[PDB]
């Protein structure tokens, strides 16, 4: 049951989904949003992404959705919900039935149904995180992706200055 | 269009991400490296039509190096068959594969 | 006069002291006598495991040193 | 808007248009679509009305989900081959997800629903920005995976586009929305012979450009964003009726005009293939758009109208309106059909 | 796996908390209360302005995130690029907030 | 392949039917696409992790931050909404079908 | 081609220009320090700004002045202690002064 | 035995929180010239007990809330990021030693925010939200420069990890080539915990003001549990003690002392000056602190460069 | 002070990764009789348990090279009980 | 030059220390001595495995053993 802790945060994600994209208002869209957002980011942490995972909490629920909470806190002040959130949670626990009564299923493509525990590799990085020093190669290798990023972000600075101002 | 400005300026914008077998820092490989420079390096040149036909080889074992789709096939082979000789009573697992033996080095 | 804010100052002290000192008599006694083995990165993670492989008795920090070998 | 930063945000959508032009990896076609549409939102809100507020939002709905679905498509592609190259794709789903995505972004059918609408809350400009460059960097993404593209999914949309924009263009008195669902039709026209021969995609593309070049900028020297706007035009200059006449009657494809010079190739790039019946009704439809620009200019362009006494005050005074390009462009968009072999330098 | 152990101890003490807060004076029947803001009931009108901060710190935010592998980038060997592409982020960090400033972005929450 | 993956693309197909037919608060439509970029974040990180390809670990920071201000770009339209109607209800961006 | 349902669309402006289709008032009464006691405030906001401030008062009239005219000198001397409550002796001198 | 280290973690950080609010009592009593607590404990020992035991049995409010399940999900969310800051905290070992503490405590001081906007959103009172929304932006702001002064600080230190800074300062305090960093630092600390001259909580009423007794005493011991936190972050990050590894109680001791004395330092700090008001404080953010503190992270970028000082990746 | 000491720094730095460096052959080793050891005693019990199953070959690669592929984490401990199993997949992530 | 420098001084010596230690954190990496230093510093430092070479016969500037005079060194490191 710990082996299948990935796939277990996995089916939460998704239930997660189904739990905001229902819709019952920004407000618990927002939450629903924020949860599942820690629950992938349990995810990838589970994969030894640890950089990113915390690029989840910084960036996405720290830094993005507080913004989100904010527009909806002050700009925004059933049945379709609920049978919406009902409808795709029935799915999902079917779809769940199905790999782990046969181990192999077919929507769009094959999956497998064991854990994916056996995909890993077996070996050692010695002195670093590869995912870290692949960070870090931003700056030494990523000359023009930093480029491009950092122009986009002054013309988004801009292009937020521009549109907001109504003039 | 692919109006190549990289190889006409001859200047490095984004090659380097753009494949496993590239420069890595530190000099860390990928998983399937060997596959991905054998279907590369068996690809190279020779245009996709005839690649799609020629490198079909290098190219199923470098996708299955990526999805280990045919490894999880056979481990779900073996551990089935071993399940239904442990439930029929016909198999016993050894020491070494219940944990009973102090691992070697 | 002013020593009498001390008292509430020594007690929040103790209570910063209680979790440190705690933590560091912990990680003595679950580690054979000695720190808490860091691993970081995946280098020591294999050193640490095969310390727990060549002490025999499933803890990595059973130590085990030229009386091993013959 | 300070010109200083409307220069530095149109050198942006040049950038991102060029990002996506020129790079290898599929993270910075990505990029480059993402800086472009970032970057073209203030473009649409120059007036700072409503309708252009509207207009942004349904068009940054739009790219963003196209957006995402690229990236999705991108990272299918990441599963199924290992590597980022732009070039053909190694998965059916990929590719399909990829077709959809650049058709949500050229406003290709079933996906049309936005380009009618955007077109019309924004100024002339901003309009012909939209319908000339915003089509180049999914079209060059559309020229290098092609060796991946479904055919029976690219003709799909293809012919239901055409149809879509033949059909919808009937109704309109709105020159904004008649331009729309033109593009909608001229681009079912690039996507279909794409499979066969890219070179007249491309040709298809500049002849295409020339001519909306022409219209829009036809519109913003006359001011007239109307059918009956339009017709009040002869009393005031009556040379842009007749510019208005001939680059309405090239869109459509009549000869001996330069915009029939692609769809003729077209159909000439077709039959090579052994396709009969799919350029046969494809044409046909194209004579529906024809037809109500032939509507559009007998009933509403020639024969001469009834004015308002204002005008008489306009004829005191020429146009100062720069207008750039306009000569040039009318004599491409009508009088090029005879070097119709130009075609080979787009190979 | 002590991590996540020591997070749901937390969050179990943080809702055993809570819960005897919010019902160990519930024990209670005080008494029932009908009870019938320096705004009575008009609706909330919008700051721009909060907005506008918010938002100056997402794109903030962001050229932190792509700042945040700097001590890590210390550590190449190709450290000419690394230093001129760490002050060029910083530079366009500082010319956003210049131009943040200059066009009165920063003004009634300055 | 890896099972994983099929609930993060579920995930992902979820909150795109969320975002394409409901005709709601636009904020909803807005949390929808983010929810489409984190399940692209977290695809994209277990195959990189996965793959040990380590020049595209700067990969999903790059899919965060582009898409981060792209969702601040959509908020300052809800915003200019929200100061024309009072409300982010998408029925009320219909001037443009006449 | 106008049919039964496309029969309600009337044409856009020329300017292509819909019409766009107030400010804060707060009430700050009687429950708070920083105003130095018995005050309600109206306050009219922009935003940050004050477009207007109107301070309702009274919370602490008590009709001095017509309690004075039915008392005799002496016994309206220590109504002037409790107006201004922080000044005591200056208003006792200001209404021995007048007397 | 694991779970007795969280607990003689989790524990004394509620009773210390419980006693700051007696220092913080008795220090400002004495510092305006009068006494703090001294009669309902010996030495007023006894006040923090007889308060907490008071608001848990007063009647809570349970409002009309807009939602009563983010009403409930505030206190949780302010306590459990409260208690989670601590645990990868190197005193000198940490209950939880990570690779990327620092990050780490950035990104859930980051999340302590949602505990400021829900309790905004349970109270009907707009004016409520309004403070809510002031106090969100006030915390984000200085969010920034935590984060930008902690990355030029980790540049001399070398990685993420919390631990590695006690090896960082084991010749000089970390205050000495970085106190430009450790002053807008300190003061941004100081905005974050909503902590005076930066509150305004108090007067022009506060986002915790429909809370009473039930909830509040949690909220109020949650943001004290901050307060310490930040400060022992703080003596972590600048003033670096001492570390015998035969001897880790004189680490201990050592940043005991430290981290009292700069609490007490917010305590003398919220007795000596005035409020902000609200764009003054936005003004000493994005127009002061901002500038400087991108200036001096150019500086930390190119001077470990430049004197061949760049710290070491382990 | 700072320069000094992380200079010094660097040096114990370099040291540390010179002593992992003389390990590393030893190390190396090890871990190839380590891999090679768990393969064949896969091997050996596959050879025991897929006797009923018809068609089977038993150590069948599934890649059409025969350049030696590294071992992945399930076909080593897929065998194994999940103790083990979850100690070579989570161990170091879960490491405190 | 002098009569702007003090009236800014005067006005916003915020703003002047920012830009007086951003110039300085821009131009004073090419004028130090020590920048060389830190690039070597950062390869001398050996993360992977110095992975030997096939002795082919004629490669003398190549050592036989890690205590071999040939080869790289650090002692540019150990005096600094
Ligand atoms: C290669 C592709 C080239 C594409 C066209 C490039 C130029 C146009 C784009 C930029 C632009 O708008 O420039 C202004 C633009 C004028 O556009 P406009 O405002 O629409 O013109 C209306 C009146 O002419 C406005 O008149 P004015 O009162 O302002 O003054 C008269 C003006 C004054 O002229 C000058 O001042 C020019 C001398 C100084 C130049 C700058 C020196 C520094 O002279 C002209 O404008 C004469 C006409 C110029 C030619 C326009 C068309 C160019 C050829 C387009 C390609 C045709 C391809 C056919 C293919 C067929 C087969 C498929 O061009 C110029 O002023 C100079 C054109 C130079 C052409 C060079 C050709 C060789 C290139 C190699
Ligand atoms: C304003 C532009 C500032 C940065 C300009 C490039 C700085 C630099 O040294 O880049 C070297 C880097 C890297 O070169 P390098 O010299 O580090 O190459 C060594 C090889 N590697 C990276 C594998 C260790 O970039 C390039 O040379 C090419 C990419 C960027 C080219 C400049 C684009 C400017 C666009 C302006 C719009
Ligand atoms: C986290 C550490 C601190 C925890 C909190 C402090 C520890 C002590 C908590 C329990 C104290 C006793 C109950 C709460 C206080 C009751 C005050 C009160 O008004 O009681 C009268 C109330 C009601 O008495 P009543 O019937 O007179 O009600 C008055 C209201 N009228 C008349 C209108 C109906 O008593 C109770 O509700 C009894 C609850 C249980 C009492 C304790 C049982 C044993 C516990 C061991
Ligand atoms: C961590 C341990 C403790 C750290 C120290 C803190 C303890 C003492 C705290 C005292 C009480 C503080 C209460 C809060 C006060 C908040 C208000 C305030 O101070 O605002 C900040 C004020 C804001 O300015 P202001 O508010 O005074 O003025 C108004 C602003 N103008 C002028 C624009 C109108 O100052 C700063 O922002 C300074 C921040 C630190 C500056 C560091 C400078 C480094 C020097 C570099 C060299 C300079 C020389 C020239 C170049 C040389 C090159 C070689
Ligand atoms: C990490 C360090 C943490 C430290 C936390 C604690 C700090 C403070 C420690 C205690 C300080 C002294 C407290 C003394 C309280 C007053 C005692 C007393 O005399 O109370 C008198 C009262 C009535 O007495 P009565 O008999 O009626 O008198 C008539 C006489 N003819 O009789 C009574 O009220 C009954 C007796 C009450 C005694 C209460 C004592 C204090 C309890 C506090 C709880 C925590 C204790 C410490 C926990 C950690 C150590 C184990
Ligand atoms: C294989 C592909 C490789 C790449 C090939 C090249 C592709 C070319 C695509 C051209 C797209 C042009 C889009 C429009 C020009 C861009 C800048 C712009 O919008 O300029 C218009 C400008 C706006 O000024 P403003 O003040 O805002 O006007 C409002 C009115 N008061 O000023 C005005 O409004 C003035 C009015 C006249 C403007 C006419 C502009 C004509 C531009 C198109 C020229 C023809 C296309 C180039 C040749 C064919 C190329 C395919
Ligand atoms: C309304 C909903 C409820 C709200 C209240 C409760 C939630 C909020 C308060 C709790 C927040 C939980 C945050 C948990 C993750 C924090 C990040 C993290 O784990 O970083 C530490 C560390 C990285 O360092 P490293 O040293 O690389 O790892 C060891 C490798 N040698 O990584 C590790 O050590 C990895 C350890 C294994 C993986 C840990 C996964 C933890 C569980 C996933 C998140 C659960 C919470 C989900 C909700 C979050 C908030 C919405
Ligand atoms: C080349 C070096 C690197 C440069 C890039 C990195 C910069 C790091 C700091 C980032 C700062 C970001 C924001 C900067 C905005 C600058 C413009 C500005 O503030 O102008 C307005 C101001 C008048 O103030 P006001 O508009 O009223 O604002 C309210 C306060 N009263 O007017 C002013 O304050 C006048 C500002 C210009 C004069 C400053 C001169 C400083 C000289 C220091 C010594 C030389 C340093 C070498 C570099 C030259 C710098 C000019
Ligand atoms: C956590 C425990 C054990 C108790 C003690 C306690 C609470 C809850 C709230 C508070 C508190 O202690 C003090 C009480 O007195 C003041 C007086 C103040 O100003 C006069 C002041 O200003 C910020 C703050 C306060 C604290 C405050 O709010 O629960
Ligand atoms: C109203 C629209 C859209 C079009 C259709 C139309 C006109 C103008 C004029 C005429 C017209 O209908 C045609 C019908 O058939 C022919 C066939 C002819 O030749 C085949 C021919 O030669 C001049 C002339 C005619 C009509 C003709 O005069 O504008």
């Amino acid at each position: 049951m710990m082996t299948y802790i990935v796939f277990i945060l996995s089916i939460i994600f998704v239930m997660g989904f189904v739990g905001f994209s229902s819709k019952p208002s920004p407000i618990y869209g927002g939450l629903g949003l924020i949860v599942s957002g820690g629950v992938g980011c349990g995810i990838v942490l589970n994969f030894g992404g640890s950089f990113l995972g915390l690029m989840v909490f910084l960036i996405y629920l720290g830094g993005m959705m507080v913004v989100f909470g904010y527009t909806t806190a002050m700009a925004t002040e059933n049945k379709v919900v609920l049978g919406t959130f009902i409808t795709g949670l029935l799915m999902e626990f079917l779809m769940v039935y199905y790999v782990l009564k046969d181990k192999e299923v077919e929507i769009v493509f094959k999956f497998n149904g064991m854990g994916d525990w056996v995909i890993y590799d077996t070996g050692d990085s010695g002195f670093f995180s590869e995912e870290a020093m692949g960070i870090a190669a931003l700056y030494s290798y990523g000359t023009w992706l930093v480029i491009v990023t950092g122009w986009s972000l002054l013309i988004g600075v801009v292009v937020i200055m521009e549109i907001t101002r109504g003039n | 269009p692919f109006f190549d400005v990289q190889k006409k300026l001859g200047v490095d914008l984004d090659h380097w991400m753009t494949i496993q077998s590239a420069e890595q820092p530190h000099r860390i490989p990928a998983r399937c490296h060997a596959f991905e420079k054998e279907w590369i390096e068996c690809a190279h040149g020779i245009g996709s039509i005839r690649a799609e036909k020629e490198c079909k080889i290098e190219f199923e074992d470098f996708r299955e190096c990526l999805l280990r789709q045919k490894t999880m096939k056979r481990l779900n082979a073996i551990k089935r068959q071993r399940d239904k000789l442990i439930k029929e009573g016909k198999y016993t697992p050894p020491p070494h594969h219940s944990g009973q033996e102090d691992l070697r080095p | 006069m002013w020593f009498e804010v001390l008292p509430g100052i020594a007690v929040m002290g103790v209570c910063l002291f209680i979790p440190g000192m705690a933590t560091a008599r912990i990680h003595r006694f679950s580690n054979g006598g000695r720190e808490k083995r860091v691993a970081h990165y995946s280098y020591q993670w294999y050193l640490m495991e095969r310390d727990r492989r060549v002490s025999g008795v499933n803890r990595y920090y059973v130590s085990k040193g030229l009386e091993n070998i013959d | 808007m300070n010109p200083i930063i409307l220069i530095i945000i149109l050198m942006t959508v040049m950038l991102g248009t060029i990002i996506v032009m020129i790079s290898t990896h599929w993270l910075l076609i990505w990029i480059g679509f993402e800086m472009n549409m970032l970057a073209i939102i203030p473009i649409m809100m120059k007036k700072h009305n409503p309708r252009a507020t509207e207009a942004s939002t349904k068009y940054f709905l739009t790219q963003s989900t196209a957006s995402m679905l690229l990236m999705m498509a991108i990272i299918i592609n990441l599963m199924f081959s290992g590597q980022w190259t732009v070039m053909k794709l190694f998965n059916p789903m990929a590719s399909m997800l990829m077709t959809m995505a650049l058709a949500m972004k050229l406003g290709m059918a079933p996906f049309h629903f936005w380009v009618p609408e955007v077109t019309q809350g924004i100024p002339l400009s901003s309009g012909l920005i939209l319908l000339t460059w915003q089509k180049l960097a999914p079209m060059s993404v559309l020229y290098q995976i092609l060796p991946s593209i479904n055919l029976d999914l690219i003709l799909t949309l293809s012919i239901l586009s055409i149809t879509i924009g033949g059909w919808g263009g009937l109704n309109q008195t709105q020159l904004r929305k008649i331009m729309a669902y033109s593009s909608i039709a001229h681009m079912g026209w690039m996507t279909a012979v794409l499979l066969y021969n890219p070179t007249m995609t491309l040709l298809n593309l500049i002849i295409y450009i020339i001519m909306t070049s022409t219209m829009f900028t036809l519109f913003m020297a006359n001011s007239t964003t109307t059918t009956l706007s339009l017709s009040h035009t002869w009393n005031k200059a009556p040379i842009m009726t007749i510019l208005v006449l001939i680059t309405l009657l090239s869109m459509g494809g009549l000869p001996p005009l330069s915009g029939f010079m692609p769809k003729w190739m077209i159909i000439q790039e077709m039959t090579k293939n052994d396709s009969i019946i799919l350029p046969t009704l494809m044409a046909i439809t194209a004579l529906l758009n024809l037809y109500f620009y032939m509507r559009l200019t007998y009933s509403t362009a020639l024969t001469m109208f009834p004015s308002t006494n204002n005008m008489k005050m306009k004829w005191q005074f020429p146009t100062t309106k720069r207008m750039t390009l306009l000569p040039t462009m009318t004599v491409l968009s009508t009088m090029l059909l005879p070097l119709t072999p130009i075609l080979s330098i787009l190979e | 796996m002590n991590l996540m152990i020591t997070l749901l101890t937390n969050f179990t003490l943080a809702t055993l908390l809570v819960t005897i807060a919010f019902w160990l004076p519930q024990l209670n029947v005080y008494s029932e209360k009908t009870s019938p803001d320096p705004m009575g009931s008009a609706r909330l009108p919008f700051s721009m302005k909060f907005f506008l901060v918010a938002i100056t710190f997402l794109l903030f935010d962001l050229e932190i995130a792509l700042l945040l592998p700097l001590p890590w980038a210390s550590q190449t060997t190709n450290l000419n690029t690394m230093l001129t592409m760490a002050l060029l982020l910083i530079f366009l960090l500082a010319v956003s907030l210049a131009y943040e400033w200059t066009q009165k972005g920063l003004e009634w929450t300055e | 392949m890896s099972l994983v993956y099929m609930n993060i693309m579920m995930a992902f197909t979820v909150s795109l039917t969320g975002l394409l037919m409901y005709r709601s608060h636009l904020m909803s439509s807005l949390l929808c696409l983010e929810g489409m970029m984190l399940s692209l974040f977290i695809l994209a990180t277990l195959m990189i992790l996965n793959s040990h390809f380590t020049l595209a670990s700067m990969m999903p920071i790059i899919l965060l931050v582009f898409a981060a201000c792209e969702a601040a770009l959509g908020l300052s339209l809800l915003v200019m909404v929200s100061n024309t109607y009072g409300t982010d209800y998408v029925q009320n961006l219909n001037l443009l079908q006449c | 081609y106008p049919t039964k349902e496309t029969a309600h669309w009337k044409p856009p402006p020329w300017n292509d220009v819909d019409p766009p289709k107030s400010n804060l008032t707060l009430n700050f009464g009687p429950q708070h320090p920083a105003a130095h006691g018995v005050l309600r405030l109206v306050m009219e906001l922009s935003g940050e700004m004050v477009r207007k401030c109107d301070p309702h008062i009274g919370l602490l009239h008590r009709g001095t002045e017509k309690l004075i005219e039915y008392k005799t000198y002496l016994q309206a001397l220590p109504y002037f202690d409790r107006l201004d409550y922080v000044s005591m002796m200056c208003n006792e001198q200001a209404y021995s002064l007048a007397v | 035995m694991f779970m007795i280290n969280v607990l003689t973690l989790i524990i004394p950080i509620l009773l210390a929180v419980a006693f700051l609010t007696l220092v913080e009592r008795k220090v400002l009593g004495y510092m305006q010239f009068r006494k703090g607590p001294n009669v309902v404990g010996p030495y007023g020992l006894l006040q923090p007990i007889a308060d907490a035991i008071k608001l848990f049995i007063k009647e809570p409010l349970r409002p009309a809330t807009s939602s009563i399940s983010m009403f409930i999900l505030a206190p949780i969310l302010a306590l459990t990021l409260a208690l989670t800051m601590w645990i990868p905290l190197p005193m000198p070992y940490p209950l939880i030693n990570m690779n990327l503490g620092v990050l780490f405590m950035l990104a859930m001081s980051s999340l302590a925010v949602y505990s400021i906007l829900w309790s905004g959103w349970a109270s009907n009172s707009k004016y409520a939200l309004i403070g809510a929304l002031r106090a969100v932006a006030q915390t984000i702001s200085y969010e920034v420069t935590l984060a930008i002064i902690l990355l030029s600080v980790l540049l001399m230190n070398g990685s993420f990890t919390l631990s590695t800074l006690i090896i960082t300062q084991e010749q000089v305090w970390l205050i000495f080539p970085a106190w430009p960093l450790a002053m807008m630092w300190f003061i941004s600390t100081l905005a974050e915990t909503n902590r005076a001259p930066f509150d305004l909580t108090e007067g022009e009423s506060g986002f915790n003001v429909e809370y009473a007794a039930g909830p509040f005493a949690l909220f109020f011991m949650a943001e004290y549990a901050n307060i310490i936190m930040m400060n022992i972050f703080t003596t972590t990050l600048f003033l670096g003690a001492f570390h015998n590894p035969y001897m880790p109680e004189l680490y201990t001791i050592n940043f005991t002392i430290k981290s009292l004395l700069l609490s007490i330092t917010f305590l003398w700090i919220r007795a000596s000056y005035p409020r902000f008001r609200y764009d003054q404080l936005m003004h000493l953010l994005w127009k002061n602190f901002l500038p400087l503190t991108l200036a001096l992270c150019m500086w930390h970028v190119s001077l470990p460069i430049l004197l061949s000082s760049i710290p070491p990746q382990t | 002070s700072m320069m000094r000491w992380n200079r010094e720094r660097r040096r114990l730095q370099i040291e540390d990764f010179e002593a992992r460096i003389a390990l590393m052959p030893l190390l190396q080793a090890e871990k190839d009789r380590r891999v090679l050891q768990m393969l064949r005693e896969n091997l050996e019990e596959e050879a025991t348990i897929m006797k009923d199953v018809p068609g089977w070959k038993v150590g069948e690669s599934v890649f059409h090279t025969t350049r030696w592929v590294t071992p992945m984490m399930g076909e080593l401990y897929g065998l194994r009980t999940g103790e083990e199993i979850l100690s070579s997949t989570y161990g170091f992530i879960w490491y405190t | 030059v002098a009569a702007f420098l003090k009236n800014v001084w005067a006005k916003e010596p915020v703003l002047v220390a920012s830009f007086a230690i951003a110039g300085l954190a821009v131009i004073l990496p090419t004028l130090s001595p020590y920048t060389k230093y830190s690039l070597m510093i950062n390869r001398a430092t050996p993360y992977n495995y110095p992975v030997p070479l096939r002795d082919d016969g004629n490669m003398p500037d190549v050592p036989s053993h890690p205590q071999d005079p040939q080869g790289p060194s650090l002692e540019w490191l150990k005096r600094l």
